[PDB]
């Protein structure tokens, strides 16, 4: 359950990130693949090397999904329903991997938001990504 | 845990720049704010009612200092984390009964603090190397449960 | 997201358990305390020895909460809201501990439902307890 | 992992009654049905479309047999699980990249199968002893990640 304070914090961090969100998504994916190499097996057909166009394009898709979630924060199950289906049924994404990507998304924000990433905002972002993760694992099947 | 020389290089070069009086308290404060169940083990610390109360709590800073001292310790003994962490494992597992999932959490919070403080310098490979480290520490601290 | 099949399976298992639910809750708590001794620190004031009246009475409370959840399966966040508040805010229950109790509840059902505990019903019960757990950790704070 | 003689007694007495041609396949089938992401590593097994399809799948039973063989192995070597599981760890971690959380899950599913088959005989202390065992196996199988 995301609080009014949490929603304002996540909105503030989104704003500061601005037009870098795609690039940051790409960075978070690289951080994940290097830090948690088990995650790589989900992208056997991607080239995962640094500067990969496929990782860049995917980063944008992920960032776009998260922003759809922020923009529909009070109706996330509905907004992310198609993605929930995809990740559970087709991709069979192991639930642990959502915590790994969530951590890498936080790390990327921390590396780029010296002023914004306070203890309170870090908390709110953690809750937001945990809420997104809960939605995206809601389907198994 | 086995770090490659590149991983060792990434880890030690960064750590030499860490403010060892501050970073431990920052990681501990964030642990208490983000994962507030952990406040269960720190009732004696006093005011933990807000983020500001936690981060400015002098007991949080003082205790975080000791925690970072232990990370510093593991960094000097990567190939013998088990030995380094034996008495802390006895403490955290046999006496305190902290679930070891929280060791992983504190390690990840530390990583977040390092990223916040170092910015672009905390590159994806630098993070990777630190992930191996904090996993190694968590696993050694959890040895009494294994 | 609990399916129509899941809801019927959980209802069937509830029915078979019948008036033993309190006793089974007590057994699940004993299994937890012995198997996962870290959990004991949440009950410093209980006597946790075998046949403890406090563990028996608590078992009944837990079983009763789960049955309230079954009976209001489509409105669990609301039905369990007071309990969610209690477990996150006052008790500060570590989220990992919900998986431990959930596992011990399944084990207890498996030990008492030779016919009912099929692979499908085991699945549905797992999803049910995971849904309950998700509600009861929704609050931190 | 250190089991007490009472824990060892509980574990070995039960295991001697386990149908080693069946219990492994039952635990594997349940793993695939309950935690269906795990079907990712078993695409070649064929029809996994329903619970019935999984539990009656001959490849599931045959492979489960090998899995239980490995648990049987750890049970004979409790004080050296690391050595016993070295080549399986290499396989599950270095080659297959299975997240080690799933090792804990398979262990817990095994526990559920044991409870289902043994009923009242699978007492709370008997379970406790088995929990130490399956945690020990999961930890050894995960050694290549540590
Ligand atoms: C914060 C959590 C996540 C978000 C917001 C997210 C978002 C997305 C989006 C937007 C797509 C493309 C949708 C489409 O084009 O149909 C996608 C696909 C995919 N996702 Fe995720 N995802 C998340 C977590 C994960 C995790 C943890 C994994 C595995 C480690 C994963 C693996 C994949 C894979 C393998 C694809 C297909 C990629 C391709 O073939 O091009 N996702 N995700
Ligand atoms: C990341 C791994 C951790 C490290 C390296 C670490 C390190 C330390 C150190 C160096 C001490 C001082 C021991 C002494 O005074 O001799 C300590 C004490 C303590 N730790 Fe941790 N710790 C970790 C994780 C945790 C977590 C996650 C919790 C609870 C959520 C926790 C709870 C405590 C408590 C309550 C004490 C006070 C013990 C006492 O004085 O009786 N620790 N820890
Ligand atoms: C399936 C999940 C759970 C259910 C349905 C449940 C249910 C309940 C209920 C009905 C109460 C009493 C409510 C009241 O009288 O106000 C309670 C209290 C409590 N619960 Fe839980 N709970 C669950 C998980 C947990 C877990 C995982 C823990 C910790 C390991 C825990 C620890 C406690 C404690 C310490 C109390 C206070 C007991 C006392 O002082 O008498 N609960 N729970
Ligand atoms: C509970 C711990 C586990 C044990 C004791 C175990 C045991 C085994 C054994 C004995 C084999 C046969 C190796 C050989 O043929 O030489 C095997 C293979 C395999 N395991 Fe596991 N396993 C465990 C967990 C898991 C999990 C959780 C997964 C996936 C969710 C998995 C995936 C596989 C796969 C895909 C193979 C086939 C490997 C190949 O032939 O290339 N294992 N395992
Ligand atoms: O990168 N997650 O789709
Ligand atoms: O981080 N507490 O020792
Ligand atoms: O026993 N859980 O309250
Ligand atoms: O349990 N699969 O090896």
């Amino acid at each position: 359950v995301l609080s009014p304070a949490d929603k304002t914090n996540v909105k503030a961090a989104w704003g500061k990130v601005g037009a870098h969100a795609g690039e940051y998504g790409a960075e978070a994916l690289e951080r994940m693949f290097l830090s948690f190499p088990t995650t790589k097996t989900y992208f056997p057909h991607f080239d995962l090397s640094h500067g990969s166009a496929q990782v860049k394009g995917h980063g944008k898709k992920v960032a776009d999904a998260l922003t759809n979630a922020v923009a529909h924060v009070d109706d996330m199950p509905n907004a992310l329903s198609a993605l929930s289906d995809l990740h559970a049924h087709k991709l069979r994404v192991d639930p642990v991997n959502f915590k790994l990507l969530s951590h890498c998304l936080l790390v990327t924000l921390a590396a780029h938001l010296p002023a914004e990433f306070t203890p309170a905002v870090h908390a709110s972002l953690d809750k937001f990504l945990a809420s997104v993760s809960t939605v995206l694992t809601s389907k198994y099947r | 845990v086995h770090l490659t020389p590149e991983e060792k290089s990434a880890v030690t070069a960064l750590w030499g720049k860490v403010n060892v009086d501050e970073v431990g308290g920052e990681a501990l404060g964030r642990l208490l704010v983000v994962y507030p169940w952990t406040q269960r083990f720190f009732e004696s610390f006093g005011d933990l009612s807000t983020p500001d109360a936690v981060m400015g709590n002098p007991k949080v800073k003082a205790h975080g200092k000791k925690v970072l001292g232990a990370f510093s310790d593991g960094l000097a003994h990567l190939d013998n984390l088990k030995g380094t962490f034996a008495t802390l494992s006895e403490l955290h597992c046999d006496k305190l009964h902290v679930d070891p999932e929280n060791f992983r959490l504190l390690g990840n919070v530390l990583v977040c603090v390092l990223a916040h403080h170092f910015g672009k310098e905390f590159t994806p490979p630098v993070q990777a190397a630190y992930q191996k480290v904090v996993a190694g520490v968590a696993n050694a601290l959890a040895h009494k449960y294994h």
